[PDB]
RNA sequence: GCCUAAAAGCAGCCAUCAAUUGAGAAAGCGUUAAAGCUCAACAAAUUCACCAACAUAAUCCCAAAAACUAAUAACAAACUC
């Protein structure tokens, strides 16, 4: 056959670009989803409950996904978008009320998504959320590094409490 | 090749798909730069309802026809060899691509009568009581118009309706 | 058995067509629906129209969902007409101002509709402009004193007429 | 550069290298150290 | 979709479709969850649970349906075609049920 | 997903008062007392006027020769009229009113005698000539779609054609003619005389060339 | 929106706006009027896909037959040697 005649990019895939690129850097819950054939009254349903939580969902074609995708680093996605997609988007992650309100659809399955740069599975998402605050940990962390100490300062401490102890169940016992 | 089997043991289905090994194209094409099957290896204008070696290649085990999209031959070249595949299914060739039918093997009916290079269904064609004077003559179609373009070494066109 | 959508008055329920013999053919009587509309909306004005979906199972029970009224009866209220314009663009039917609109806009957003869909009342604004736009009524920016009623005034003048040369029409078709 | 390979709790074996090694910086100095790190861990944290 | 509401899935408990979404052929059995958890599937009978299971590491995408005549249909599905699940499925249901 | 390709958008055309087809008399307002002899070059060879399009964009071509009476012309004029969108379209003739008269004779009457009466009036066309031309803020395929039919009705073989149409068969005939592979041609043929042709020929074949026979056209004959 | 017993995208006339990534006050069937079945728009794929086909007579149909061994052959006149 002839050479190939090069097509020319249109200003309807450009928007498309430069949307799913403002999406993929703006926002850092991106979770992928498959996108389930039901009514719409159910579907503006569950709208209504995300954007009670203040997450959104996206809808963007494979053609014009799967290229991006696979030039920037999100090539590990690959196997998730080539059916139908639905594109959990959201500021602030947080995946607890997300499961929540998505348990209660049995047959809408949670394909896999990404938590600031860290891809996770449905199985990842689950831990995600059953894991407790980011405030919670980093407080945590200072009391499980002082602990050393903690349980230094404990262990010889408890020697007059041995026989503290001791004394105290020798009155207990009469 | 994919094979779906069906497993029956104490109504509980089982329905698997098994993959074989199928054989490859040949290694070294004549014109390998040719984008078609039969255009690249200089089939084109040769083949015939009789080259079974050939139209046997891409067809299912029942007698039917192989998908364009899948086989990837040009679209008159399909054509050809699907009116080819047609001749010689009625002609006879081709014997053990029909289906197992073990209840309608033994009810034996007329025996069936040879032919060849024939062009529409026997059960469709109405006798010509008529025949024509020799101005207008209804003349018999033989073989297919679209194997026309044929090699001819002996340089007389095919008589397509005698 | 499935939904079916109805426009109905507030407590003008009667059990005939065109809704008694559809809930007929469902299976669920006409009176019970009618005393139980009547009775759910006794609170509401008498007259005005409004929306309802009506949930009729397959064991020959009913569910009644009813939402806001109709934004064309919102509209010819809020602009003191009676009847839209024939022919929407040409002629103008009455006046509306864009704090109406607000107002109606205000009060229709909780609906079926514009509660599933979470939307701010600019869109619903803008869906009432429109509707407004189709019933043939204008929305200037701010003009509402007198110029209101002397546009009713010609608008009163343009019915009469318009009534008159129809009336004229008719004759003349009947004698031809 | 490129992203991480996606693991799940099936065979969840390989524990990313950094952890390991914040642990030996840890490990590889003194108890002035500690203290200077716990000082400072609670005045920013 | 419509093959499937044409046919009256009223006679159907449960149909559980097991896979991993991160491997390679499990496009016809996606494919295949999404034409049995459509709206008229739905509608056509609300007593069936539909379950769409997701793992990982299972790596064998298979189906499961558990009907009230007290029969089991197992579907393994690496190389089978959505078209051919659904008729395979249909044709049983119309079968037994 | 497919792109979004922009429509056709229509401005610059202006619809005329009265965009339907205008009433056409049977027998012209002064008819032809003295009887006419029927000729019949005015069907044999190729159409030398209303050949191309004057404001329109579509229109009927004839690819035959033949007669336009009063049943054609109302056919014509009753079928678009009800089929076309006044709003959007206007249509215009391009064949003059009936006015060649034809002489009948009545049931029973022997050979001779002298000329019949004249019984109603055609027009005479030739083959690629425009019949109806239309134009208007629509595009072709609905304008086709209601014009084949008319095209169909008319006594010669018609079709509906729009400016890119004619033009494409118009340079396909020329392409054709110019790539033509065997070197013997009627036109070279008849003009050389060559095995004393012009004997079982007509002296309109030189410029028919061998495209027109009688009131007939094959435009596949180079 | 008017008309109408009813005119809900569809006897009709006038406008043809409005949210969603995305769906015409609706291009065809259907109802008395609804309902309902489609078309076009997103999300799922992407073999090719514009027009072209049309009965018959009377005593009895009317050479038989033949798709590939090489053809600017050959056989064929009161023509010409
Ligand atoms: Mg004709
Ligand atoms: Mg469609
Ligand atoms: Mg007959
Ligand atoms: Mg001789
Ligand atoms: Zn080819």
């Amino acid at each position: 056959p002839p050479p190939t005649p090069p097509q020319e990019e249109t200003g309807l895939v450009r928007l498309l670009r430069r949307e799913i690129a403002a999406v993929f850097r703006d926002n850092r819950m991106i979770a992928v989803c498959q996108h389930v054939a039901l009514s719409a009254e159910d579907k503006l349903l569950l709208r209504h409950q995300l954007r009670k939580h203040k997450i959104l969902m996206k809808i963007f074609p494979n053609q014009v996904l799967k290229p991006f995708l696979e030039e920037s680093k999100y090539q590990n996605l690959l196997p998730l978008f080539v059916g139908h997609n639905l594109l959990l988007v959201s500021e602030e992650p947080k995946v607890k009320e997300m499961v929540r309100i998505l348990k209660g659809i049995p047959f809408l399955p949670l394909l896999g998504g990404c938590i600031d740069d860290t891809i996770l599975s449905r199985q990842g998402f689950i831990n995600y959320s059953k894991l407790p605050s980011l405030a919670l940990v980093q407080g945590e962390l200072v009391g499980g590094l002082t602990f050393l100490t903690a349980q230094t300062y404990s262990m010889l401490q408890h020697q007059p409490r041995q026989l503290t102890a001791l004394l105290d169940q020798y009155v207990k016992q009469q | 090749f994919r094979e779906v089997v069906e497993i029956l043991d104490g109504k509980t289905t089982i329905i698997e798909g098994r993959i074989t090994e199928t054989p490859q194209e040949s290694p070294n094409p004549p014109n390998p730069t040719g984008q078609c099957p039969i255009c690249r290896w200089n089939l084109k204008h040769k083949y015939n309802y009789e080259d079974v070696l050939l139209l046997s290649q891409f067809i299912r085990p029942h007698g039917g026809m192989l998908p364009r999209r899948i086989t990837g031959l040009c679209q008159e070249e399909h054509l050809k060899i699907e009116e080819c595949v047609k001749m010689a299914h009625r002609a006879g060739l081709l014997p053990n691509h029909r289906p197992k039918l073990p209840e309608g093997f033994v009810p034996k009916s007329k025996p069936r009568l040879n032919r060849y290079l024939t062009r529409w269904s026997p059960r469709s064609v109405k006798p010509i009581y008529n025949k024509g004077h020799r101005w207008n003559k209804v003349r018999m179609p033989v073989g297919s118009p679209l194997l026309k373009d044929n090699v001819s070494y002996s340089g007389r066109p095919l008589l397509l309706y005698h | 058995s499935g939904m079916i959508r109805a426009i109905v008055r507030a407590g003008q329920a009667r059990p005939g067509p065109p809704l008694g013999p559809i809930l007929g053919q469902r299976g669920v009587s006409i009176n019970q629906f009618c005393k139980e509309f009547n009775e759910k909306t006794k609170d509401i004005k008498e007259g005005i129209p409004l929306p309802t979906k009506i949930f009729v199972k397959p064991d020959r029970t009913f569910e009644i969902k009813i939402g806001q009224p109709t934004v064309s009866y919102f509209l010819k209220a809020a602009a003191g007409i009676e009847k839209g314009a024939r022919h929407t663009g040409k002629e103008v039917a009455g006046l509306v101002t864009l704090k109406h609109v607000y107002e109606i806009a205000r009060v229709k957003a909780q609906d079926d509709a514009f509660a599933l869909q979470d939307v701010p009342l600019s869109s619903v604004v803008r869906s009432i402009i429109g509707s407004a736009r189709s019933l043939g009524i204008r929305v200037v920016k701010d003009l509402s004193s007198e110029e209101l009623a002397a546009f009713q005034k010609e608008r009163a003048l343009f019915l009469a007429a318009q009534r008159e040369a129809d009336l004229a029409a008719q004759a003349e078709a009947a004698k031809k | 550069e490129a992203l991480a390979g996606a693991p799940l709790d099936n065979a969840p074996k390989e524990y990313p290298p950094k952890i390991q090694q914040l642990v030996q910086d840890i490990a590889s100095l003194t108890l002035l150290e500690i203290s200077d790190l716990n000082e400072l861990l609670k005045k920013t944290l | 979709a419509a093959a499937l509401a044409r046919l009256g899935l009223r006679a159907v408990k449960q149909v559980r479709v097991q896979f991993c979404p991160f491997e390679k052929n499990v496009e016809s059995t996606r494919t295949f969850l999404q034409a049995v958890s459509s709206e008229k599937v739905r509608c056509t009978n609300l007593n069936c649970s539909v379950i769409a299971d997701v793992r990982h590491d299972g790596s064998e995408p298979c189906v499961d349906v558990l009907f009230g005549d007290g029969h089991r249909l197992i579907m393994r599905g690496a190389h089978l075609t959505a078209q051919e699940m659904l008729t395979a499925f249909a044709s049983h249901i119309q079968a037994r049920g | 997903f497919k792109t979004l390709l922009p429509v056709p958008t229509f401005e610059d055309v202006a619809i005329p008062e009265k965009p339907k087809l205008r009433f056409v008399e049977r027998v012209p307002l002064v008819p032809k007392v003295r009887r006419e002899r029927k000729n019949l070059s005015d069907i044999r060879g190729p159409s030398t006027e209303a050949t191309e399009f004057t404001e329109g964009r579509f229109a009927i071509l004839a690819l035959g020769g033949g007669y336009l009476h009063w049943g054609h012309f109302e056919m014509m004029r009753l079928t678009i009229n009800r089929s076309m969108d006044p709003k959007n379209m206007f249509a215009l003739w391009r064949v003059p009113a009936p006015f060649k008269p034809i002489t009948r004779k009545g049931m029973g009457q022997r050979m001779g005698g002298g000329k019949g009466a004249i019984d109603h009036y055609v027009t005479p066309v030739k083959a690629g000539r425009l019949i109806v031309e239309m134009g208007g803020r629509c595009e072709f395929k609905e304008v086709q779609g209601f014009l084949d039919l008319v095209a169909h009705k008319l006594p010669f073989p018609a079709k509906a054609v729009s400016r890119e149409t004619l033009e494409k068969m118009r340079k396909d005939q020329e392409e054709r003619e110019r790539n033509n592979q065997n070197p013997w041609t009627f036109e070279r043929i008849a003009t050389a005389n060559m095995l004393g042709i012009r004997k079982v020929l007509s002296p309109y074949d030189l410029t028919h060339k061998g495209r027109y026979w009688g009131k007939f056209y094959t435009p596949e004959r180079v």
